[PDB]
């Protein structure tokens, strides 16, 4: 099973350098090139360069002006990309990828690493419950959620009940506010019948601020109409 | 250098329709690769060497072409096909096309609207966020407006919309109205009003603080 495991998200100051890792398993490391791909919103996919582990050879997209350097530890089975003289232009998701076993298409991709370049300091989110609310006066279906508010930088992960609950889940794209901080919500719809006995917990991780929170979302104690 | 132009940039197709997206090269190229991406995940190898499906790709997908024109075809559009598709050729620069964003054209569906007052935990920190959820609607166009007592609100809310659902082809939208606790306490009725093609008249959800 070919697998490429990348390092976590990073917040970097302008002018600094960042090094991203790509740990390979499932094949002979020295037999395939590792490709590096950059993705910014509304700008598709950009080829950065590539490294052939144990050969001393790498190729570079000239548009990076020598700022991207690649290495690979043959024994370790890990490839690395270093990007120097960082600016906001470098704020992007970066993937490593391996080409086909018998072909040149990018067959296997790492999960991606989000790098944010900013002068602003990291800020962890506050996680607020969105208590179940009924879809109609009749009852039957309830929406509940978590508000993940005022963090920097991206990304955050949100799951429900440790990944056990996925049906009906909507996690919204983050909104960048005038304050320079992000907020998002994650909601889920569930049967009204489940509210009395099923626990609903949103699991939130904001890696850059080392903030990891599990928030139980409880029904409100009181409402203003007769029970459904 | 050889440039790749994908057309159309955005397309919407009914379920079961045969859909073709094109990748045109400014000069002849000998093969084309295709990748599928859905928001929040890595691109996936989809079609390689022009016509070869990656393992797991449904048989409704096929690819072809030669020279200055290559294409990807779906013989019968499915909900799960809503995605962005990029063509790629190593002799082109940029090596990736800019992508075709494919949407599923389903029947009109009215939003289900929910409102959420601020949590006690938030209020204790000096802020009040009220959230309005518009769940599972189609098409994407929607108006959400906040109304506080007699007056429509402006500039104190932010909206976010999901990508099309891979199963039911709908969108959802969240609107969050944020006020200081002191401004929140000055008013009684908090309402969100929702207009959508699927509704015969506007829907208002509301609570008293």
């Amino acid at each position: 099973q070919v697998q490429l495991q990348q390092s976590g998200p990073e917040l970097m100051k302008p002018g600094a350098s960042v090094k991203i890792s790509c740990k390979a398993t499932g094949y002979t490391f020295s037999t395939s090139w590792i490709e590096w791909i950059k993705q910014r919103p509304g700008h598709g996919l950009e080829w950065i360069g590539e490294v052939l582990p144990g050969s001393g050879k790498s190729n570079h997209n000239a548009n990076f002006k020598g700022r991207a350097t690649f290495t690979a530890d043959t024994a370790s089975n890990t490839a690395y990309m270093q990007l120097s003289s960082l600016t906001s232009e470098d704020s992007a998701v970066y993937y490593c990828a391996r080409e086909g076993s018998n072909n040149n298409a990018l067959a296997y991709w790492g999960q991606g690493t989000l790098v944010t370049v900013s002068a602003a300091s990291t800020k962890g989110p506050s996680v607020f419950p969105l208590a179940p609310s009924s879809k109609s006066t009749s009852g039957g279906t309830a929406a509940l959620g978590c508000l993940v508010k005022d963090y920097f930088p991206e990304p955050v992960t949100v799951s429900w009940n440790s990944g056990a609950l996925t049906s009906g889940v909507h996690t919204f794209p983050a909104v960048l506010q005038s304050s320079g901080l992000y907020s998002l919500s994650s909601v889920v719809t569930v049967p009204s019948s489940s509210l009395g006995t099923q626990t609903y917990i949103c699991n939130v991780n904001h890696k850059p601020s080392n903030t990891k929170v599990d928030k139980k979302v409880e029904p409100k104690s009181c409402h203003h109409h007769h029970h459904h | 250098q050889i440039v790749l132009t994908q057309s159309p940039a955005i397309m919407s197709a009914s379920p079961g329709e045969k859909v073709t997206m094109t990748c045109s090269a400014s000069s002849s190229v000998s093969y084309m690769h295709w990748y599928q991406q859905k928001s929040g995940t890595s691109p996936k190898r989809w079609i390689y060497d022009s016509s070869r499906l990656a393992s797991g790709v449904p048989s409704r997908f096929s690819g072809g072409g030669s020279g200055t024109s290559y294409s990807l075809t779906i013989s019968n559009m499915e909900a799960e096909d809503a995605a962005t598709y990029f063509c790629q050729n190593w002799r082109s620069s940029p090596t990736f096309g800019a992508g075709t964003k494919l949407e599923l054209k389903r029947t009109v569906a009215a939003p289900s609207v929910f409102i959420f007052p601020p949590s006690d935990e938030q209020l204790k920190s000096g802020t009040a966020s009220v959230v309005c959820l518009l769940n599972n609607f189609y098409p994407r166009e929607a108006k959400v407006q906040w109304k506080v007592d007699n007056a429509l609100q402006s500039g104190n809310s932010q909206e976010s919309v999901t990508e099309q659902d891979s199963k039911d082809s709908t969108y959802s939208l969240s609107s969050t109205l944020t006020l200081s606790k002191a401004d929140y306490e000055k008013h009684k009725v908090y309402a969100c009003e929702v207009t959508h093609q699927g509704l015969s008249s506007p829907v208002t959800k509301s609570f008293n603080r």
